[PDB]
């Protein structure tokens, strides 16, 4: 009775892919601070 | 400190700060020393410089 059953191969059907999300900072700079006062005699 | 204090007071006076000290306000101080001290100790706005 060889027709009893069959072997079956399983696959994951609905696969999906996506891209990674990376953060970045736009622009850069630095304003100078102020300091100092004169000594006296 | 008095010797260097004289120079320090001169330096402050050159910079226009109104400095009160016994050696230079002697006449006003001579009237009443306790009153003279309290005049500055009472006042919150008067900075006090301590010579160490």
């Amino acid at each position: 009775a060889e027709e009893g059953a069959l072997v079956a191969a399983v696959e994951p059907g609905p696969l999906a892919d996506g891209a990674a999300v990376r953060l970045a900072l736009a622009g850069e700079g630095e304003a100078c601070p102020l300091l100092g006062s004169p000594g006296a005699g | 400190t008095a010797m260097e204090v004289v120079k320090f007071v001169n330096f402050l006076l050159v910079n226009g700060f109104q400095t009160a000290i016994d050696i230079f306000e002697d006449r006003i101080r001579g009237i009443d020393i306790i009153k003279w001290m309290e005049r500055y100790l009472r006042d919150k706005t008067v900075m006090i410089i301590v010579a160490i």
